[PDB]
RNA sequence: UCCAAACUAAUUU
RNA sequence: GAAUCAGGGUUCGAUUCCGGAGAGGGAGCCUGAGAAACGGCUACCACAUCCAAGGAAGGCAGCAGGCGCGCAAAUUACCCACUCCCGACCCGGGGAGGUAGUGACGAAAAAUAACAAUACAGGACCUGUAAUUGGAAUGAGUCCACUUUAAAUCCUUUAACGAGGAUCCAUUGGAGGGCAAGUCUGGUGCCAGCAGCCGCGGUAAUUCCAGCUCCAAUAGCGUAUAUUAAAGUUGCUGCAGUUAAAAAGCUCGUAGUUGGAUCUUUUUACUUUGAAAAAAUUAGAGUGUUCAAAGCAGGCCCGCCUGGAUACCGCAGCUAGGAAUAAUGGAAUAGGACCGCGUGAGGCCAUGAUUAAGAGGGACGGCCGGGGGCAUUCGUAUUGCGCCGCUAGAGGUGAAAUUCUUGGACCGGCGCAAGACGGACCAGAGCGAAAGCAUUUGCCAAGAAUGUUUUCAUUAAUCAAGAACGAAAGUCGGAGGUUCGAAGACGAUCAGAUACCGUCGUAGUUCCGACCAUAAACGAUGCCGACCGGCGAUGCGGCGGCGUUAUUGACCCGCCGGGCAGCUUCCGGGAAACCAAAGUCUUUGGGUUCCGGGGGGAGUAUGGUUGCAAAGCUGAAACUUAAAGGAAUUGACGGAAGGGCACCACCAGGAGUGGAGCCUGCGGCU
């Protein structure tokens, strides 16, 4: 049986999107299917933050961020727990988790 | 495309009836529709129906009662001879109490107990009841 | 919906309840026949006469003025084209298709459009030929097509 | 058996059925 | 759906005509390949001649051994398997015996748990096996 | 993200 | 015509009536009004009969009969008396026909007990039960006679006999469930066996073999096979096709099918009626064959009266009414009706062209889009290479090793080269018929939607045959080869590992020109059309509206139309999951195309066809099997995820046991 409305991915109006590679795996996934985790870790690892900055030769240098757009497979993005299974009437339901 | 312009009348005015509705609009309004709903008017289903006239094939506003059960229409109009009208009557009506089978005779637009007192077949057209 | 499109756009024209001619229009049948007999002069299809007289000079159906369609006064006058316009411009169509076709012949979107333009060639020669406008012997070769058109 | 798989038998057995035919 | 136009009687009447094949009682009675098939040759009875008593087993859950005949039929020539319908009716039969043999009540098909067995004897040197089975006559 | 295969013919609820 | 049958149907019709055909196979003929005759000739083939071997004669698919074939089918009987036929005929002849025999093909009728008193049981004076008793009634059978009939026989009639265990004896199938009827008794012990189907039987068998009881239908009843209903499991009425079997990859397209509105409120189709239609059969009228199946008879006191009906008989053809529906036809180069008048000159017609589809084609307008083709430009990256710098490791993994490195690897810097690829922006956003489509700019042709008081005037919808397109892989030519990488070679892991992981690496991946025609080519959902709830958005076009902002755009608030979607709903539907379509479906009919029929065998075999090949298309059967399957529910389990807990679990430990001798328990041996 059909288990998701959507068919597990966001293609509606065409009939074929471009693939990319799983940057856990490199499995080849269409783009709208894949798990899309856009991370602006800071570089500094904040419990080193007062030991880069007491080092500095500047008094006011705001430290850079690092931005990386991850992209998932399904089965990685579980074994990441970045997702998780739901139950059958939670899967209806696109806010994504709060801050 | 639209080929039956009958079939189109008949499934709007059944489909308004079961959403409770009192006004329903009937596009194009041929001369067929108008002496159909005559005999639905005359044994009393629908109310006063006002014919809209725009220099083309015109709309029919019917006013509903509330009495309809179904009002279909037979594709094709099938020839009905005097012979076979009471197989026609135990396979579209639901009773022999009530009900009616319309035919289009050559005396005019009637329904089935009226062809039978004027000794006529005909095609037929749809039925009511 | 369309024909050989899946559109079902409606967008068309709608004309008005009455067809009285309106009374601030002080211009007679005589003077848009003479008019229609000019704009034809200069080689005008029958679609874009009608567009000048109802743009430019109030006259928004000829056929309520004068009582005819503007196709019947040209053929009343000998001012008819042979072809039918809406003939002439497909035909028309289907030369600019087959002479990009000759340069391009990797398109083959060009390639399935010009089939869906001559499928409408013939639904319409067929058309014009029962109702005896093209001689029975009509037949749209595409060899020689463009030497009618242009 | 996966269905692929047994219809990848079932070309390599008409493969060689077409040459034992040819070969006669 | 289907046409339901005022002339569309050939393409409803053909098309019925080629779907009546796709069903399996319209099928074998009107190839005449499954009529070519058994031995019978479309009648409900057949002499034969014993030749020989064969031993069948019984598919599982059951485990017992069904007492058969191997039969040759004079009307083609076939040979057939038989049962031998009643507790010991084997041992009425013997070899090069001329029996009678019936359908066994699926119309063709295998019955019961004996494999491959679709006929049984009636009877045997013209005499009916249930009045050998019965006392009623005798050898 | 180390390897991890198999399971009376001996039956009765 | 027959069987079945609600309405439709399905199957059968060798078979007594009508018509045809043939007389072992074919062929040729004579005679005659009529024959290509066969109970007529003539050949040849096949077969077969007598024979003194020289010759001669043959045609039972006529009645009987026999052989053979087989599951499968009757007496070498009597008669022209009836029915009729033929002849020269009131007289003769008829294996036509009639009558008997064989006849459980079947159909109709109908015995095998009834009563009374007791013995008893009951019920609110009535009834039941009895191997108790009682004489009353009859046929079966035997049997004179009549009758019957050609002579008989049978039935009908009537004497004579003819019943108590009224022995003058009712069988055939069953008893777990379907499905009416036993948890009785004895035997057997997964044996013998039953059982259509599910099943039963391995030592208390409700199922076998028997006895007892009981049930069913009864002079009938099982069994096999064809077939009809059941079967709305062939679906015209009436089926399905999202996931159960199934909608073709997509579009074009000829046949075919189907086609908008419009007018009095010529050819057809249609409808009604009339004829003309073989009886039998069917329906059905009348009628006490003793009833009934039947039959066409009969009935009423010299005779009389009276029946031997009517209906139905698809379609086609014929006939007269009807003129709605549906086709079709008249006047547009007037070559037109109508009147007059000399091939002319005229009048005259209100002179003659429906509408402009919330059908369609075409023009036009400003747009819009990862649509298409050609060219161009750019971007880092990767790989290689030079040169420089410093170095001893680099790489790779779960961990490693193969591999690369003092000859300088890797890392850094600058530079060059080549070939791919177009990130982030990029979305439940766009475009395209689908496949598919993303750097910049130019060129070429296309197109939807919107706008429109333009144009044509039904030009349309769906479509066998046919046609164009069709990812990837693959094929054949050229060019190119950076990355990756089937096959291949190694390193590991492993019981094995010709796999997963690593290191290399062919074809391929790239382009140009041909092929190939399939994908989970999926929304697993044909297309065209109509109607049927809301709501918030989105994309394009149009229109309107406070105000912001820039020098017509950008925002804002709505409205309209096409589009991709979402949420929500007891519209309704559905096996449900779910769907605003999968709704408007037993209240069953908008048009039309393709296609499914339990699972397997099998998309196999063969044949045809297409292709260079690989393969595509078309496509069975035998045989096999009682399920296979879909949706949902509860458990169980998961080398699934969350929570939480336990020294019969771990951690930190302690004492140990496992080693020794002995004690004692179990296996084994004996
Ligand atoms: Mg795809
Ligand atoms: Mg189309
Ligand atoms: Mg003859
Ligand atoms: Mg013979
Ligand atoms: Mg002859
Ligand atoms: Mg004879
Ligand atoms: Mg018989
Ligand atoms: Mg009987
Ligand atoms: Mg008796
Ligand atoms: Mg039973
Ligand atoms: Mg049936
Ligand atoms: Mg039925
Ligand atoms: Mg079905
Ligand atoms: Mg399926
Ligand atoms: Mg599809
Ligand atoms: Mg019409
Ligand atoms: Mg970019
Ligand atoms: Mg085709
Ligand atoms: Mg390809
Ligand atoms: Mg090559
Ligand atoms: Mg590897
Ligand atoms: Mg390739
Ligand atoms: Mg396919
Ligand atoms: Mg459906
Ligand atoms: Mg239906
Ligand atoms: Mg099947
Ligand atoms: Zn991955």
């Amino acid at each position: 049986t059909k288990k998701r409305r959507n068919n597990g991915r966001a293609k509606k109006g065409r009939g074929h999107v471009q693939p990319i590679r799983c940057t856990n795996c490199a499995r080849c996934v269409p783009k709208d299917k894949a798990i899309k985790k856009f991370v602006i870790r800071n570089i500094v690892e904040a419990a080193a933050v007062r030991d880069i900055s007491e080092a500095s030769v500047f008094d006011a240098y705001v430290l850079p961020k690092l931005y990386v757009k991850l992209h998932y497979c399904v089965s990685c993005a579980i074994h990441s727990k970045v997702v998780r299974n739901r139950s059958r009437e939670a899967r209806k339901d696109r806010t994504p988790p709060p801050r | 495309v639209r080929m039956n312009v009958l079939a189109d009348a008949l499934k709007s005015i059944n489909n308004a009836e079961k959403r409770g509705k009192r006004q329903v609009l009937i596009r194009p309004c041929s001369k067929v529709i108008v002496r159909f709903l005559t005999v639905m008017m005359k044994h009393g289903y629908i109310g006063e129906f006002e014919i809209i006239d725009d220099h083309r094939a015109g709309k029919i506003v019917v006013n509903l009662t509330g009495r309809l059960n179904k009002c279909g229409v037979i594709s094709p109009r099938f020839d009905v001879q005097l012979k076979d009208l009471e197989k026609w009557q135990n396979n579209l009506l639901p009773s022999r109490q009530f009900g009616f089978i319309v035919l289009t005779t050559s005396a005019g637009i009637m329904d089935h107990e009226e062809a039978r007192r004027k000794h006529t077949g005909g095609k037929i057209l749809g039925f009511f009841f | 919906g369309r024909m050989h499109a899946p559109g079902k756009g409606l967008s068309q024209s709608a004309l008005p309840y009455r067809r009285s001619v309106p009374t601030w229009l002080k211009l007679t049948s005589d003077d848009v026949k003479e008019q229609i007999y000019k704009l034809a002069k200069k080689g005008l299809t029958p679609s874009q006469i009608g567009v000048i007289l109802r743009d430019s000079h109030g006259v928004a159906q000829v056929r309520f003025v004068t009582g005819n369609k503007i196709l019947r006064i040209l053929k009343s006058k000998g001012l008819a084209p042979d072809l039918p316009e809406d003939l002439y411009h497909l035909i028309k169509k289907a030369v600019a298709v087959r002479k990009h076709l000759e340069r391009n012949r990797k398109d083959k979107d060009a390639k399935f459009r010009l089939i869906l333009i001559e499928s409408r060639i013939h639904r319409l020669a067929r058309y014009y030929k029962t109702k005896r406008v093209l001689p029975p012997n009509w037949k749209y070769e595409s060899s020689t097509a463009s030497a009618l058109v242009a | 058996m996966r269905a692929k798989w047994r219809k990848k038998r079932m070309r390599r057995l008409k493969r060689k059925r077409r040459k034992m035919r040819q070969r006669s | 759906g289907k046409c339901r136009g005022l002339r569309t009687a050939r393409k409803l009447r053909s098309h019925r005509r080629d779907q009546k094949w796709h069903d399996k009682q319209y099928k074998k009675a009107h190839l005449g390949t499954a009529l070519k098939a058994n031995p019978f040759g479309g009648a409900s009875h057949a002499k034969g001649i014993v030749l020989e008593k064969v031993g069948v087993e019984a598919k599982q859950p059951n485990s017992a051994i069904r007492k058969c005949v191997r039969v040759q039929l004079i009307k083609n020539g076939k040979k057939i398997t038989a049962f031998v319908p009643n507790d010991g009716c084997l041992n009425f039969i013997e070899e090069n015996d001329e029996v009678l043999v019936a359908g066994f009540g699926r119309k063709g098909h295998a019955v019961g748990d004996i494999p491959g067995v679709r006929f049984k004897v009636v009877k045997v040197a013209n005499v009916s096996l249930l009045a050998l089975y019965k006392g009623k006559k005798e050898r």
